[PDB]
């Protein structure tokens, strides 16, 4: 998932921009990958 | 060091044992903090 | 094609080639004249071979000495405002030799 | 209202586009042979137009600009040398023309230019806003503790 950035491969995206431009989309991978490990974190305690 | 110029020098003095470069810990008290600002690339010292 | 013709046309009637559908390697223009005024604008001339570009043209044209400082973006002289003249907004490089 | 540590400030006259050039990690010949600023820059840019001390009758090529740099140019780094760009695999050094470029070249000026082709005067102030003993500050007060 893109999460709203211009391409869901952070090595595409490493590759493609300058670091001070593909800084708001590589924080936006973050926010959305980790947020998701959360998610599944989460219901993991719950299913333990 | 010289990080983002800034030089930096260290220095802690004791009559330590004296045999050699010795084992018991020591801290380094830093003395003066410059920021040269300029290209280094090799090192030599000057004797007496 | 454009670097081993032998009627390179007047600047006056500068013959515009059209490139495309094609790999632009740069080392075929660095082997083929031993230039003297390679300077480039819009790109740099080292970094030509990492870039993919929608269109390239080519204008040929042989004239004087001097007049290889005049065209430039920027310029003006009587062949930069009657032959040929080049726009500020300029995405390129010029060859001489 | 602020204090900061150290204050350097750095000053050179650059093209009206080259505004727009420079900035923290931006591309461009003047940005990656010419000057780089760091990508956490904590600071500020000051550009204004000086057509009428960079620019003279017959024109003005007093100033430079490097072109050719063997890579990318390290954030604050003063990479002055007249050295010749290697091209292939000649080790010329000896000639110019062919295949051997200098890495400079003028930064010619003269008072009838475009707007994008004008001589801005840059001055960027660096500040460094960190937990360390400040040296500038502004409006004071002294009220007792
Ligand atoms: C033209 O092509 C021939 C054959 O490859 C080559 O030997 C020659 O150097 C070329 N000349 C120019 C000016 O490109
Ligand atoms: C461009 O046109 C001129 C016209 O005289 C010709 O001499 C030249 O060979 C042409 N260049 C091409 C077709 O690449
Ligand atoms: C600055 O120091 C580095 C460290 O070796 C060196 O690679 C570089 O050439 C130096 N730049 C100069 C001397 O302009």
């Amino acid at each position: 998932s893109k999460f709203g950035a211009i391409s869901s491969v952070l090595n595409d995206i490493l590759s493609r921009l300058d670091p001070p431009e593909a800084e708001v989309q590589i924080d936006r991978l973050i926010t959305g990958r980790l947020q998701s490990l959360q998610t599944y974190v989460t219901q993991q305690l719950i299913r333990a | 060091k010289n990080i983002d110029g800034y030089f930096k020098i260290y220095s802690k003095h004791t009559p330590i044992i004296g045999r050699d470069f010795p084992q018991g810990f020591s801290a380094l008290e830093p003395l003066v903090d410059l920021p040269i600002g300029i290209n280094i690339t090799r090192f030599q010292t000057l004797l007496a | 094609e454009v670097f081993n013709a032998t009627r390179f046309a007047s600047v006056y009637a500068w013959n515009r080639t059209r490139i495309s559908n094609c790999v632009a390697d740069y080392s075929v223009l660095y082997n083929f004249a031993p230039f003297f005024a390679f300077k480039c604008y819009g790109v740099s001339p080292t970094k030509l071979n990492d870039l993919c570009f929608t269109n390239v043209y080519a204008d040929s044209f042989v004239i004087k000495g001097n007049e290889v400082s005049q065209i430039a973006p920027g310029q003006t002289g009587n062949i930069a405002d009657y032959n040929y003249k080049l726009p500020d907004d300029f995405t390129g490089c010029v060859i001489a030799w | 209202d602020l204090c900061f540590t150290n204050v350097y400030a750095d000053s050179f006259v650059i093209k009206g586009n080259e505004v727009s050039q420079i900035a923290p990690g931006q591309t461009g010949n003047i940005a990656d042979y010419n000057y780089k600023l760091p990508d956490d820059f904590t600071g500020c840019v000051i550009a204004w137009n000086s057509n009428k001390l960079d620019s003279k009758h017959s024109g003005n090529y007093d100033y430079w600009y490097r072109l050719f740099r063997k890579s990318k140019l390290k954030p604050f780094e003063r990479d002055i040398s007249t050295e010749i760009y290697q091209a292939g695999n000649k080790p010329c050094k000896g000639v110019k023309g062919p295949n051997c470029y200098f890495p400079l070249q003028s930064y010619g000026f003269r008072p009838t230019y475009g707007v994008g082709h004008q001589p801005y005067r840059v001055v960027v102030l660096s500040f460094e806003l960190l937990h360390a003993p400040a040296t500038v500050c502004g409006p004071k007060k002294s009220t007792n503790l």
